[PDB]
């Protein structure tokens, strides 16, 4: 038994977790611990847990750590099309609202806005402040 | 000018950035979990949300539970092997393990099994 | 002279610095210094600049510090709408692309979405991890 | 039932949230700086970022120059007066000013002017 898996850079798209003991600790998040995930996560803050835990539902740390785990970033913010799967996929792209189909000056102005966000985040990557991105 | 549909269902719309950090135009999102035991994640799963959650249910479930990974294909060839990082924002684990040399080609892992605190990737 | 001015709570819209010196340090900032500054802000890191400055233009420090001071966050991201004065603004409002409008699906789409951000910037709030915010 | 309006121009959008730090769904973004001496800044200022402004130039003018604000009406009478802040994310100075009583009523800053580090507002 290895202690750590191998590093894999392809991106899942669900996760099923099965164990013998309950993972009910990860339910009815108060809303203290999801606004302290979400400040940790924007701050950058490591979490060391100890080597094991007999009542996760009483560790507040545990669920500020899945909360700052559970977030991400995504640059178009259309919250009625679906973003991340882009490549073979019509059957969820189909029969929705989308203007910038035909018009064309808010198809600049999203692009232009594209360009802003990708020429940001490559001068992110340069100066290590950002680990890895996905253009897709 | 090919980045860009001009024709179909995706027609004007822009390509999609995913990234662990905030940038110019970002917008914070969530994924969704929900347990049954067993525990479901769904959404954009990143190199890093999997090792943070591992190292999370590690502790959580005393070194022992099983994990189904569901892969995008088109993106499974990124393990293809090629050959500062305190302020990159990630844990030293992450760093550490994402710092190491490609062993998988062409593939992608689809079981992951801890027992023990010992790792029998599948 | 007093030493500080007294808080305005008030919103304003355009500011205009006169001064006998040059304001050309503020211009042609680097990818590093924005970088830095996005940075910053994200990680709330405070800057203390000297008492005085004779060469602004060779300043990484202030230049970091004024892209982190041009920094702020708006929950609704529509690029072709105007959106931060809603009281008695049409003409600037009058002939776009709002398929908001008719359809209503997407209307309670983006009801829901402003709900969600709404409850979590308030537990931020009420956490003491957010000054104050603004609903207009 | 009446926060979002069911006819007119502004028909179905929801209202505008603004806040000085992230929060979930929130979308980064910047004001427009532009010198021509002088310098314009553009775009909703809150009070941070003005206080952060005048704490840049007094170092970066040596003390000396003087600002035109431009306000929106509908918000000037939040100056009504109403009578451990280290982790809100701002600055000691800014969080000090901001714990004071508010002088002015239904009245906002017209013109503020800095000579030999002092200020007389207008």
């Amino acid at each position: 038994g290895s202690v750590t898996f191998p590093a894999d850079w392809s991106l899942k798209t669900r996760l099923l977790f099965t164990s013998s003991h309950s993972f009910s600790w990860a339910d009815h998040l108060k809303a203290q611990e999801e606004a302290q995930g979400l400040v940790m996560q924007c701050r950058a803050t490591a979490v060391n847990l100890p080597h094991s835990i007999q009542e996760p539902k009483l560790s507040t740390d545990l669920r500020c750590a899945f909360q700052q785990s559970l977030v991400h970033w995504i640059h178009p913010s259309l919250p009625w099309v679906q973003l991340f799967p882009r490549i073979g996929v019509d059957r969820k792209m189909a029969g929705k609202n989308t203007p910038w189909s035909q018009d064309e000056s808010l198809q600049q102005v999203l692009m232009s806005e594209w360009a802003l966000s990708f020429t940001s985040l490559y001068n992110l990557l340069k100066a290590k402040l950002c680990p890895y991105f996905y253009v897709c | 000018k090919s980045i860009v549909a001009a024709a179909g269902l995706q027609a004007g719309l822009p390509p999609t950035l995913l990234s662990p950090v905030a940038f110019r135009g970002a917008t914070m999102h969530a994924l969704k979990a929900r347990s049954v035991f067993s525990l479901e994640i769904t959404g954009p799963i990143m190199p890093h949300s999997l090792h943070s959650l591992t190292m999370l249910l590690q502790s959580a479930q005393r070194g022992s539970f099983s994990a189904g990974l569901y892969t995008h294909e088109p993106t499974a060839v990124f393990n293809t092997p090629i050959h500062d990082l305190q302020n990159c924002g990630l844990h030293p684990c992450t760093v550490e393990q994402l710092t190491q040399v490609n062993e998988l080609g062409k593939l992608s892992l689809r079981h992951l099994e801890m027992t023990d605190y010992r790792y029998t990737w599948k």
